[PDB]
């Protein structure tokens, strides 16, 4: 991963004006109706048998604030990304097996999800850093997985 | 393919878009290029500058073949049949950059139909675009 | 689904397979556990030491529903309807396991058909595995 | 990528009697063959309508044997892939603008190609470390796509 500074300082410009609080649940929410096999992961958070459900879930939305929360740690530290998720890293393949590969369907709909919510403030250059952003991400979760 | 649900979702958010399907195609490979460089690859004798009447051109003739996806739905794979020869037979386009302007085109649409684009909505039309995408890539594998 | 050719290969390279395709499937199933951890997850209540019975028996279960997929080959879909069912909604399997299986499967006819893995029968048996992968997650997009 | 040494080592012991030679062409000419959309990228070397076609084309052979030199020095330098593949990397993003999700369909090949040649000696657990190995070198390559 490698951001120009152009790129991270708009990076975080954007963030800054982010509500983790909504938009936390509104990420988790639809990458569980989106991929639906990823509903296998959260069975203790009760329905989520409709967008409705998981949609209305308070688990869902809880859990999604905590995630965004641990997202702008990285945001905070774009240079250390691996050392910054090393132990959520081991976290979900030991504990959770989840596949690295979903890592990557998450990042694309946080991509969405801030595409939905800043509207035409979502330029094409500003979904490119976000997307290297994401990928990165991805990648420090996987790295103790290898 | 595709639920009855999920095809009342796809005709009547494509209903939204109208007209602006070219101009919204045209952004989504704006984002693409940009996000993707190795795509651009695939038009070497193109202007690929901002507004560039080569790259409209290009969303125009992808949302049109998406509007006649949406308009046999249910015989896509013949609907589309003459378009999956092309890109895989004579272009021989990687399968993943199918899922790079899906996804590009998800965002086009999520930021400029706040509204219409519910989690359940969403769902729709990626299953749409994972469907055309599959079709076209079908001659593969 | 499938060029002519392709069949072909496939009935032929199954029929060498013949009384081991349940002993071919235990091997995959050992060789996935082993190369991709995460998989064992869907097994918890399973031995899966090496020779473990219950690790064959799911060979055999895969390998009979291969055999009967390549006797219907131009009725996939309705022929595993079912397991189509039985994996995306009560199993919820991550669609990328059936690519690890499949590939897991590929490594060991390699390994047991040095003659009969010509390139050609390689990429047959890659569409045709890839072609019930696809069947059994139609149920998600 | 985190192999123990018993793993290093066995992959080592197995790649000595690796012929690069044969081999180095069997698994370029299997990628060709099995994913078709690869061709693409090899145009000048002549025709590869048929699996005859490639696995005859004599350029598929010699350059088959070159990848899997350059794939012999990642073996002896497990420690720092990223370093050993950033040239290739770098050529792989700025001048062949190969897709990095092509590395990996690269390592399962060759992964079918070690199989049907040691037959039995490919073990399950020779196997795993096999896969390790081949998913660091494909992270490796991509790595100057970030
Ligand atoms: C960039 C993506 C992701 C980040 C940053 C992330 C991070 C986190 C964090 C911060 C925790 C809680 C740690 C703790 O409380 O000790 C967590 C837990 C969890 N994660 Fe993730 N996660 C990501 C992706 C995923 C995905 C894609 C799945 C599965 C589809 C997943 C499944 C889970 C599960 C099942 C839990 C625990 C649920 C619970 O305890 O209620 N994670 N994640
Ligand atoms: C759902 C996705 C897509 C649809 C519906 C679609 C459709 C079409 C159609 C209808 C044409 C024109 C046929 C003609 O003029 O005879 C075309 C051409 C073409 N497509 Fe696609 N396309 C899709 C994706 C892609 C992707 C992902 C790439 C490459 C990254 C691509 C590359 C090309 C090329 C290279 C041409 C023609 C080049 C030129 O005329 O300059 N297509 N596409
Ligand atoms: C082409 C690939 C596959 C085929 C043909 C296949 C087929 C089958 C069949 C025929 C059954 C038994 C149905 C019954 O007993 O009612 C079954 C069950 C099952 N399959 Fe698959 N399967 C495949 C892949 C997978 C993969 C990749 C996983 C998970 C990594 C998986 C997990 C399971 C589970 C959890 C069960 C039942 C659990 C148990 O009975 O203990 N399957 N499969
Ligand atoms: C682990 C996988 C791979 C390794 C280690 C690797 C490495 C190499 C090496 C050593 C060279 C030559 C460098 C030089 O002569 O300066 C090369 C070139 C090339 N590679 Fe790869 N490669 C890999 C994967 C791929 C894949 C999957 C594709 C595309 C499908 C690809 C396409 C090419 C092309 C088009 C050339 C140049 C052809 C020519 O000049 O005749 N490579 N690769
Ligand atoms: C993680 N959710
Ligand atoms: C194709 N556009
Ligand atoms: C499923 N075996
Ligand atoms: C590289 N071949």
């Amino acid at each position: 991963m490698h951001l120009t500074p152009e790129e991270k300082s708009a990076v975080t410009a954007l963030w800054g004006k982010v509500n983790v609080d909504e938009v936390g649940g509104e990420a988790l929410g639809r990458l569980l109706v989106v991929y639906p096999w990823t509903q296998r992961f959260f069975e203790s958070f009760g329905d989520l048998s409709t967008p409705d459900a998981v949609m209305g879930n308070p688990k869902v939305k809880a859990h999604g604030k905590k995630v965004l929360g641990a997202f702008s740690d990285g945001l905070a530290h774009l240079d250390n990304l691996k050392g910054t998720f090393a132990t959520l890293s081991e976290l979900h393949c030991d504990k959770l097996h989840v596949d690295p590969e979903n890592f990557r369907l998450w990042g694309n709909v946080l991509v969405c999800v801030l595409a939905h919510h800043f509207g035409k403030e979502f330029t094409p250059p500003v979904q490119a850093a976000y997307q290297k952003v994401v990928a990165g991400v991805a990648n420090a979760l996987a790295h103790k997985y290898h | 393919m595709l639920s009855p649900a999920d095809k009342t979702n796809v005709k009547a958010a494509w209903g939204k878009v109208g007209a602006h399907a070219g101009e919204y195609g045209a952004e989504a490979f704006e984002r693409m290029f940009l996000s993707f460089p190795t795509t651009k690859t695939y038009f070497p004798h193109f202007d690929l500058s901002h507004g560039s009447a080569q790259v409209k051109g290009q969303g125009k003739k992808v949302a049109d073949a998406l509007t006649n996806a949406v308009a046999h739905v249910d015989d896509m794979p013949n609907a589309l049949s003459a378009l999956s020869d092309l890109h895989a037979h004579k272009l021989r386009v990687d399968p993943v950059n199918f899922k790079l302007l899906s996804h590009c085109l998800l965002v086009t649409l999520a930021a400029h139909l706040p509204a219409e684009f519910t989690p359940a909505v969403h769902a729709s039309l990626d299953k749409f675009l994972a469907s055309v995408s599959t079709v076209l890539t079908s001659k593969y594998r």
